[PDB]
């Protein structure tokens, strides 16, 4: 469980897409901005307190 | 815990009610979220009707998921992609040249002549769910997911995997005509080998993922915030450490 | 001349073609081959009552190799025998498509072949490959013992010291005189749609929400518009 | 829950060696409790992907390559409940399986392989949930554990031999519910290995040791079978809440 | 015979670089169409896939998995922005016109994967002896399909057929 079942999830696509808005007539808008994040791998140190 | 085997097709005997056989069949996803996806393919045993058709008892009429009443199971081998009788027998048995098995399959062929056309076929699956007004474009699409994603998802979910999951509806439906003739014994339901357990492993993993996805939420939430306002994108305070925990 | 124009010239010709199935660890060396395209003979030989096909590789591609060493492989060619299999039951045509979108076609499969290695390698190698191609961890982690890197304190917020800087460029508290520039820009909005939203006119003008209702309700009257939200118009009369 | 009006329980066929029968609580939650044999090992999972590349090279073909019209021959294989192919030649299908199997080259607590003939199914389970155990390979109708190996279980004291070792070795292997239905399975390597009198002679498993059917406190009685069966399931009741 | 007695060698080579694609468009036996008996053809892309659009219509539409972008948790929000068109750039079926448009029409269905276990390689018999390789891109699998039909009335006319099944289809065309 704490080797590939935390990972398999992971392995999928957890970020997702997003788009900002239009807002139109306020100058030069052309295309706004989209934000995307990333994953990599999982890290589990050892347990402290 | 202690489960039963999914992703196998099991006949039971249910004769309790108005049915007479019962072909329960789960369709787990293996890791990714499995959303039990649970096939009811029961044999109901009424018998007799009056001046109509007075064959009721031939019919199949499976319970299929989502689905409010019970729709036929020759319906769906219309939207497979096969409109001929030759691809549908094929897909049950790879032997046809056993005049005995060809007495059962015979009356459910004449269910099959009132759709002729693929792109009918996806309509009529759509109109039992619900009623989204009176656009029978829109009834399409949700066909296509439901056959694909939500029916049979341990085939595969892609759009090319139509093909190959039409073959494994076939062995399905033959496995349960054989207990319901006179050809096959009647599955054991306290038989170890056809159930399974809930260690540490599916178990944990299901808290896991369902917190996965109130994670991703929160987030949402505090994105939804950053386009109205116009700052920078905060990523330290939108990872909530205590709502999972 | 047309884009989806295909070419009928096999099917009037009758070429035979043939179709071999190569697995994955055979055609990243024929990718590798040495001059043109050379990757080694094919011997066929056809006795009174058995068919041996069997292919040669090259000796100048038998010292190359693809991603990994692949040992006892680097030095001498083996024999790569043929499985002749079944055509019958469905025709098998093979089509092109030019880069300049053009249509056409070769021939009809007549014989189709597998490569089954015969009397060659049992298992101890085969199980090396599967490994070897992958090289990778398994997804899986490799640990990472234990670390206590926190994160940095910028006295402030990296989301909030940004907005301040943009805030002090343009601030919105701006002047008015004279009502005369807000309705001459109204004819260049009006003229497109009729009605329009009352937020849209925020954001073209340039006056707070207690000063745009003074000059909405001079020549313009609001409405519902059975959309429940506040819409203004101009005057009919 | 899923499933109930007239359900007894009772006892099944499939509990022999898996699940020890004299444990159980006394009070109402007798027969839905379970419990688990001496020695058992349970299923963790596994990806059948390095498994599929194999059998596919070992002559088989795909669903969306060839018609099952024309190869009403051959045996059909289930991976996981789906379909993978056939084989032209089932006799030497699950024979080489075999063989690779106790050569510590094939999961075997893990991968289970099932021949059934009246069927003509050939079912491979490879997920969590199942429960296998050890059992003793009995070929030509005689022990394949030779006394030699007897000696090395004692060098584990001195040097270096672990459980791991045995089981490359090939005279030992993991078998659970399904793959001992489809096999056949013996009592102990002296009665049955008579020639005289004897009614079949076609063993494949052997068990390890008549007393692995009891579990933690049903071994705690000495000599279960003297007395009387449902007597033997309150001992489990009795020693779980007693001082010590 | 020749088949069973001639023993010859050559040489097979593969090429790295090609000017153009490579497929397989596999028919049906059972069918038995002539070759030489077709003229023209008109190979085109698929026209079915460039119909649907709008697919706003949710919950009203039904559902049992809370198909909402796949989260089950939250509900509306007007950003569905999912069933975007997108007929790929490789991932159409082909259209094939035998003579004319109504004259034989085909239509089959992609296969998913091509190069997953093996691939597959095509040798022609160049003039010279020599073999030239080919290497499939795409697996293709087309299937018959009728001319003009058309039944006409789907939803109108099914209702009252199940409610007692006793008609002719004689009674059907003749008043389209």
């Amino acid at each position: 469980f704490i080797q590939m079942s935390v990972q398999r999830i992971v392995e999928d696509a957890p970020p997702i897409d997003l788009q900002a808005e239009a807002q139109h007539a306020s100058g030069e808008v052309e295309e706004p901005p989209r934000y995307l994040l990333k994953f990599e791998q999982i890290y589990l140190s050892k347990p402290t307190h | 815990q202690e489960k039963m085997a999914t992703n196998t097709v099991y006949v039971f005997a249910k004769k309790d009610s108005k049915y007479a056989y019962t072909g329960e069949c789960r369709s787990c996803l293996e890791n990714s979220s499995r959303p039990t996806s649970t096939i009811w393919v029961s044999m109901l045993a009424r018998g007799g009707q009056g001046a109509k058709k007075s064959a009721i008892g031939q019919r199949i009429v499976a319970t299929l998921p989502y689905i409010k009443q019970e729709v036929p199971i020759i319906i769906v081998f219309r939207a497979l992609g096969f409109v001929s009788d030759r691809d549908i027998l094929e897909h049950i048995i790879y032997d046809f040249e056993d005049p005995e098995m060809m007495e059962m399959v015979k009356p459910s062929l004449d269910e099959a002549f009132v759709i002729q056309e693929q792109n009918v076929a996806l309509n009529f699956i759509g109109s039992r769910g619900a009623k989204p007004g009176v656009t029978k474009e829109k009834r399409i699409k949700y066909a296509k997911e439901v056959l694909q994603k939500e029916m049979l998802p341990h085939v595969g979910v892609s759009d090319f995997c139509e093909t190959k999951k039409a073959y494994f509806l076939g062995y399905m439906v033959h496995r349960l005509l054989l207990a319901a003739l006179g050809r096959r014994e009647l599955d054991d339901r306290d038989h170890y080998g056809n159930k399974r357990l809930d260690l540490a492993g599916p178990l944990l993993a299901f808290l896991f993922r369902g917190m996965f996805k109130n994670l991703l939420k929160e987030v949402r939430i505090y994105a939804q915030k950053f386009i109205d306002r116009g700052k920078d994108f905060n990523l330290e305070l939108a990872i909530k450490t205590r709502i999972i925990s | 001349a047309e884009r989806g124009e295909l070419d009928l010239t096999g099917a009037k010709q009758n070429t035979g073609v043939w179709l071999v199935k190569v697995p994955k660890y055979l055609s990243q060396q024929w990718a590798k081959a040495s001059g043109r395209g050379e990757v080694g003979k094919l011997r066929i030989a056809k006795t009174q009552g058995r068919t041996e096909v069997s292919f040669t590789l090259n000796e100048d591609l038998a010292n190359i190799h693809d991603i990994g060493g692949k040992p006892a492989s680097v030095s001498a060619p083996r024999e790569h025998p043929f499985v002749l299999q079944s055509v019958g039951g469905q025709t098998l045509t093979v089509f092109t498509e030019s880069s300049s979108d053009k249509l056409s076609l070769e021939g009809i499969v007549v014989q189709r072949a597998e490569c089954r290695p015969a009397a060659s390698e049992n298992y101890m190698r085969l199980k090396r490959l599967q490994i070897e191609e992958s090289s990778k961890p398994v997804r899986l982690s490799q640990q990472l013992d234990k670390v206590v890197t926190t994160n940095y304190k910028p006295v402030a917020n990296h989301q909030y010291n940004i907005e301040y800087e943009r805030k002090k460029k343009e601030d919105g508290k701006r002047a008015r005189a004279d009502k005369q520039h807000v309705l001459d820009m109204l004819f260049s909005a009006f003229e497109k749609h009729q009605y329009y939203n009352l937020k849209d006119l925020v954001d073209i003008t340039k006056q707070p929400v207690v000063y745009l209702k003074e000059i909405l309700k001079e020549i313009g009257v609001q409405n519902v518009k059975g959309i429940h939200k506040n819409t203004w118009e101009l005057k009919p009369e | 829950r899923d499933g109930k009006l007239a359900k007894p329980r009772q006892l099944h066929n499939t509990l022999w060696g898996m699940v020890c029968p004299a444990e159980t609580p006394e009070g109402h939650a007798v027969g839905l409790v379970k419990n688990l044999a001496l020695m058992a090992y349970i299923s963790v999972g596994s990806q059948p992907s390095p498994i599929l590349e194999f059998l596919e090279e070992w002559s088989m073909e795909n669903l969306e390559e060839i018609s099952p019209a024309a190869i009403a021959d051959a045996t059909k294989i289930f991976v996981n409940g789906c379909w993978v192919g056939i084989h032209k030649d089932p006799e030497q299908l699950m024979n080489t399986l075999r063989k690779l199997r106790r050569q510590m080259d094939i999961i075997v607590s893990e991968v289970s392989m099932i021949r059934d003939i009246r069927e003509r199914e050939i079912r491979i389970y490879t997920d969590a949930g199942r429960i296998c155990r050890p059992l003793l390979i009995v070929e030509k109708q005689k022990l394949l554990l030779k006394k030699r190996h007897i000696d090395q279980l004692k060098e584990r004291e001195y040097n270096n031999y672990s459980w791991q070792d045995l089981v490359a070795s090939g005279v030992v292997e993991y078998i659970d519910t399904l793959e001992e239905e489809t096999v056949m399975l013996a009592m102990t390597p002296d009665d049955l290995q008579e020639k005289e009198v004897a009614y079949c002679s076609t063993y494949t498993h052997c068990e390890i040791h008549p007393s692995m059917i009891l579990g933690v406190c049903a071994s705690i009685i000495p000599f279960p079978d003297h007395n009387q069966s449902p007597r033997n399931t309150y001992q489990s009741a009795m020693g779980k809440q007693a001082m010590g | 015979g020749p088949s069973s007695q001639n023993v010859t060698e050559y040489v097979v080579r593969v090429p790295k670089n090609t000017t153009k694609k490579y497929n397989i468009m596999a028919f049906n036996a059972a069918d038995k169409v002539n070759f030489a008996t077709w003229n023209q053809a008109r190979l085109e892309r698929d026209l079915s896939n460039k119909k649907i659009y709008q697919e706003e219509e949710m919950p009203e539409s039904g559902a049992g998995s809370e198909f909402n972008r796949k989260l089950r948790e939250e509900a509306r929000r007007k950003k569905y922005g999912i069933v975007l068109k997108e007929f790929r750039p490789e991932d159409q079926p082909w259209l094939l016109r035998v003579n004319g448009k109504s004259g034989r029409k085909f239509k089959g269905i992609k296969k998913g994967g091509v190069t997953e276990n093996t691939s597959y390689y095509i040798f022609t018999q160049c003039p010279d002896g020599a073999f030239e390789a080919f290497p499939v891109h795409n697996w293709y699998n087309f299937t018959p399909l009728a001319r003009h039909r058309t039944l006409t009335a789907e939803e109108a006319e099914e209702e009252w057929e199940r409610r007692n099944k006793v008609l002719n289809h004689f009674s059907i065309m003749q008043q389209r």
